[PDB]
């Protein structure tokens, strides 16, 4: 081993500590079973086998009777504390442009892997000092290869949920994880959370507001799911000089399609990396 | 590929296991794959002949269960069988077991589709194979 230099945070999940530099994660065993939690356990088997330059690397699994540690690659600080950061002076959008670049090809190598995150937010994504951006904590992610498996619907902080979940539906996949990224690509550019909502129901009604309220000829089969109700208010549709202005017209255009609300019609991972948005993208360092 | 794949299927002419299948009607916890994704795990953790204990079989499917089934509360039917009737305090220990053999397959736990179909093609038209869901 080696020497804890400080305490990052303190979670559900557990206890990440400072400690070469690198991430030392301790995992909360169970307090009925003294047992690894189902989450731990798909978090390493998955990272087990995902290598990819934009996802956060496992570097070792130490297993003992009364604990276990889970050893990760150091990234200095979150997305969120620097979207914090960067809410007065802004963040440049070459440096967006080319951290929502990084974050689709992290995404597009777990889609193609079979793989769901379910937790694409700003907290999950931590940045390093030479303008990279990585995808981490695997604990609510899953395969779904295997075919008629039962999934859930705690999967993301409401405000990064997709529709398709607070309305319900069961069968979902990947749409959902860029349904978040689309969340972040807003966030990224106005600097402020796009649908913050303290409840299911009204996280429904700050997307409704916002991309207005969901027609049959928008989304086929959207009035025979389970959690929908005809007294939903009809707004109509905002559109996004007034909802996101710093966004020029190629910036919106992908953003459209992130935030589409058919699953079978939004955008996916690989597709969206071959958008008219991204020909003059670079990768720049940030301010720390 | 192996031919002597049997090691994993004389577990189920087994009586106690040919009823706990009876149990599961719909394959909420013994579906056809999760019965592939054990064999996996048997060979990943290396097991010998003698290794192919029942408890070993229920530590190996909670994990599938683990691993691919979001409802947590479905592969706790599996505690009874592998411990008694004082599996309410047993459970723990069983539990433990389950993280040393997800230890012993190197935390590779994750089973692909394909994969799956490869240990399900070598005999086919075996009765737990045809453990579908619907």
């Amino acid at each position: 081993n080696f020497q804890k230099v400080e305490k990052i945070g303190e979670g559900t999940y557990g206890v990440v500590y400072k400690a070469e530099v690198v991430a030392l994660k301790k995992i909360r065993l169970d307090t009925e079973t003294e047992g690894v939690p189902s989450t731990a356990i798909r978090e390493i088997s998955l990272l087990k086998e995902l290598n990819h330059p934009n996802i956060v690397k496992l570097l070792d699994v130490i297993h003992t009777e009364n604990k276990l540690y889970l050893v990760f690659e150091f990234l200095h600080q979150d997305l969120k504390k620097f979207m914090d950061a960067s809410a007065l002076t802004g963040i440049p959008l070459p440096l967006i442009k080319s951290y929502l670049f990084q974050l689709l090809q992290g995404l597009a190598f777990c889609h193609s892997h079979r793989v769901l995150h379910r937790d694409l937010k700003p907290q999950n994504l931590l940045i390093n000092t030479e303008g990279a951006i990585k995808l981490a904590d695997f604990g609510l992610a899953r395969a779904f290869g295997v075919p008629v498996r039962t999934y859930t619907h705690e999967v993301v902080t409401l405000w990064y949920r997709a529709p398709e979940i607070l309305l319900g539906c069961k069968y979902y996949s990947t749409a959902v994880d860029i349904w978040s990224l689309g969340c972040i690509f807003a966030e990224m550019v106005t600097r402020r959370a796009l649908f913050p909502g303290d409840s299911e129901i009204d996280q429904l009604f700050r997307i409704f507001r916002t991309l207005g309220t969901p027609d049959e000829v928008v989304w086929p089969g959207v009035t025979s799911m389970p959690d929908y109700k005809p007294s939903f208010p009809k707004w109509a549709r905002q559109d996004f000089s007034k909802v996101v202005p710093p966004l020029d017209e190629d910036g919106r255009s992908l953003l459209s399609q992130m935030l589409h609300y058919d699953p079978n019609k939004r955008i996916s991972a690989k597709a969206a990396l071959a958008h008219p948005f991204f020909q003059d993208v670079t990768k720049p360092v940030p301010h720390l | 590929q192996r031919q002597d794949m049997t090691a994993f299927f004389k577990l189920f002419d087994d009586d106690l296991i040919q009823d706990f299948l009876w149990m599961d009607c719909c394959c909420k916890i013994a579906d056809k794959y999760l019965l592939a994704m054990t064999f996996v795990y048997f060979k990943r953790a290396k097991f010998t002949i003698s290794e192919h204990t029942r408890i070993n079989f229920f530590i190996a499917l909670y994990l599938a269960n683990t691993v691919e089934e979001d409802e947590e509360e479905t592969k706790y039917e599996i505690f009874p069988w592998a411990l008694g009737k004082n599996w309410r305090k047993l459970f723990p220990n069983f539990l433990k077991l389950r993280d040393q053999l997800w230890d012993r397959i190197d935390y590779r736990a994750i089973v692909s589709r394909r994969c799956c179909e490869e240990v399900m093609a070598i005999a086919p038209t075996h009765y737990i194979w045809q453990r579908e869901r619907s």
